């Protein structure tokens, strides 16, 4: 509940939008550069023009830093980076920025199927998945529930507009599989705490409709701008 | 055609089946899209459900006693105009689960019917093992660091397998460019090319990957979503490992039922192959 975690966020869901609108699944990231507060780098799912199950929103980030930055440079500089994504990262993803050593991970809603960071396994706290610079497993934090029915109202609107081819009600939030009663109420504040927590509820009463709804074509340009920037800022 | 250990999940003395035992306690449930009717009826139902229930849905439900039963709303009904996602491992738990939720037909261990039914082509298999393990030792004796390989089969065996060494390798590497990733991406460049690949080829559907050491929890899932078929590996990696109920922190990747996708998996425990030794903290 930090405010530049909803800005940020905020910024996800219009790139999330954006591949919406261009038939592709609505996962989208933003790396931002903790220290500065900036954007540094973003992700959509690529499935659709890679055509291996892979591509996936995170994927597209890391090559985007690696080609600003370098092998050495991407490894350098990640334990800064906060990632922002509307869905949590699938266990391949999670396990990606496991390996890497990411700083932490704020997502809207969880991965129902896939989710890494606490829905289907805990990758980012697990032990089995190591950073190889000191062969360690200390983890990453993933705060979950961050524009989370944004997300999910964006997944429903791919899952209608995928049946376009040739021939409110949230689901209960299980918090407890991301983080402890103490640790949600460090992450949030004391009056959202108690009752979310304690009700499997969202810490939100209405669906920001105008984020969602409206296109962003120019959301490209603008993060191409803003990731510029910040390459002659380094 | 196969000797199989149903004991313990060996084929052919080389084979090691790979699946998980502490999930197959656990019961996942359905809801219960039940029928009443008389028993007349029942014979004409049972008839109907059974031809379209059984042949069209994706969940199998041939574990089910439908006997007070169940087809699987437009489709149902118009078709009703004429009047445990899985199976349990002991035949205690056939019954207690019987009272439970519903009657099942126990039919022995379910995995005794899975062991029968891999389909296993053991000198390819030796094959493709000897490939990947030779050019482990070269990459070894040659002072690279990752000596580990994947092998891609494509289903139909007509396209030339492809085979791919670890990443880490080489200059401008991620510590996440293992061996299964880059002959996942390959695979893939080799579609979006277009040369070799029909227009029902689709992502790594059916392939078959031949690893010298056992993937980790990204690349594990990696294959999962890359709808392989099959799996078979060389090197356990206790600390790393995704596959082996053993390894790691048991993911057993291959075979999670809260996934809804699986591949076979299975370890190679001979000694003809030996590989390039590898730290075990390596992930891959
Ligand atoms: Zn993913
Ligand atoms: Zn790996």
């Amino acid at each position: 509940a930090d405010l530049q975690h909803i800005k940020h966020m905020r910024t996800a869901v219009r790139l999330a939008r954006y591949a919406l609108d261009h038939d592709e699944t609505p996962v989208a990231c933003i790396f931002v550069h903790t220290p500065t507060g900036q954007v540094m780098a973003y992700g959509m799912n690529d499935t659709n023009k890679s055509l291996t199950g892979v591509a996936h929103a995170e994927f597209m980030g890391i090559d985007q830093i690696k080609a600003m930055l370098g092998s050495r440079g991407v490894v350098d500089v990640f334990k800064d980076i906060t990632l922002y994504v509307t869905v949590e990262p699938c266990i391949m993803c999670a396990s990606a920025l496991k390996q890497l050593d990411i700083g932490k991970v704020v997502f809207g809603c969880g991965n129902e199927r896939f989710g890494g960071n606490g829905t289907v396994l805990s990758v980012n706290h697990d032990t089995c998945t190591l950073v190889p610079k000191n062969n360690s497993a200390a983890g990453y934090e993933s705060i979950p529930g961050i524009l989370r029915k944004e997300a999910i109202m964006l997944l429903r609107y791919f899952y209608v507009r995928q049946n376009e081819r040739a021939p409110n009600t949230f689901p209960p939030m299980e918090w407890s599989k991301y983080l402890n009663e103490e640790a949600f109420i460090e992450t949030f504040g004391d009056d959202y705490r108690t009752c979310f927590a304690n009700k499997v509820d969202l810490s939100s009463n209405s669906v920001d409709w105008d984020l969602i709804d409206s296109h962003q074509d120019n959301i490209i340009q603008e993060l191409e701008e803003q990731c510029k920037m910040f390459k002659f800022n380094v | 055609p196969l000797k199989i250990d149903y004991q313990n999940g060996i084929i052919e003395n080389r084979l090691l089946q790979i699946r998980n035992f502490k999930d197959v306690n656990t019961p996942k449930l359905i809801n219960v899209w039940s029928i009443r009717i008389d028993p007349r009826d029942s014979k004409k139902v049972i008839e109907l459900i059974r031809n379209d229930f059984q042949k069209n849905d994706p969940v199998s439900l041939r574990h089910l006693k439908r006997i007070e039963v169940v087809l699987c709303d437009e489709g149902e009904i118009n078709n009703k105009l004429k009047s445990p996602e899985f199976a349990p491992s002991t035949k205690e738990l056939n019954n207690a689960w019987s009272v439970k939720y519903w009657p099942l037909i126990w039919n022995g261990n379910p995995n005794d019917q899975i062991l029968n039914d891999y389909k296993i082509d053991m000198q390819e298999v030796r094959n493709e093992l000897s490939r990947a393990s030779t050019l482990s030792v070269k990459m070894a004796t040659a002072g690279k660091q990752f000596p580990m390989v994947s092998v891609f089969v494509d289903p139909s065996r007509k396209k030339d397998k492809v085979v791919a060494e670890d990443g880490r390798n080489c200059e401008n590497s991620l510590p996440i460019d293992h061996s299964v990733m880059v002959g996942i991406r390959a695979v893939g460049e080799r579609l979006r090319e277009g040369v070799d690949e029909d227009a029902n080829s689709y992502l790594c559907l059916d392939y078959d990957v031949y690893l010298t050491h056992e993937p980790c929890s990204m690349c594990s899932m990696a294959l999962i979503h890359s709808r392989v078929r099959r799996v078979v590996f060389l090197t356990e990696m206790q600390r790393t490992g995704s596959l082996k109920l053993t390894s790691g922190d048991g993911y057993c990747m291959n075979d999670n039922k809260q996934l809804n996708s699986t591949y076979e998996a299975f370890q190679w425990i001979g000694e003809e192959y030996p590989v390039g030794q590898v730290d075990r903290d390596v992930c891959c």
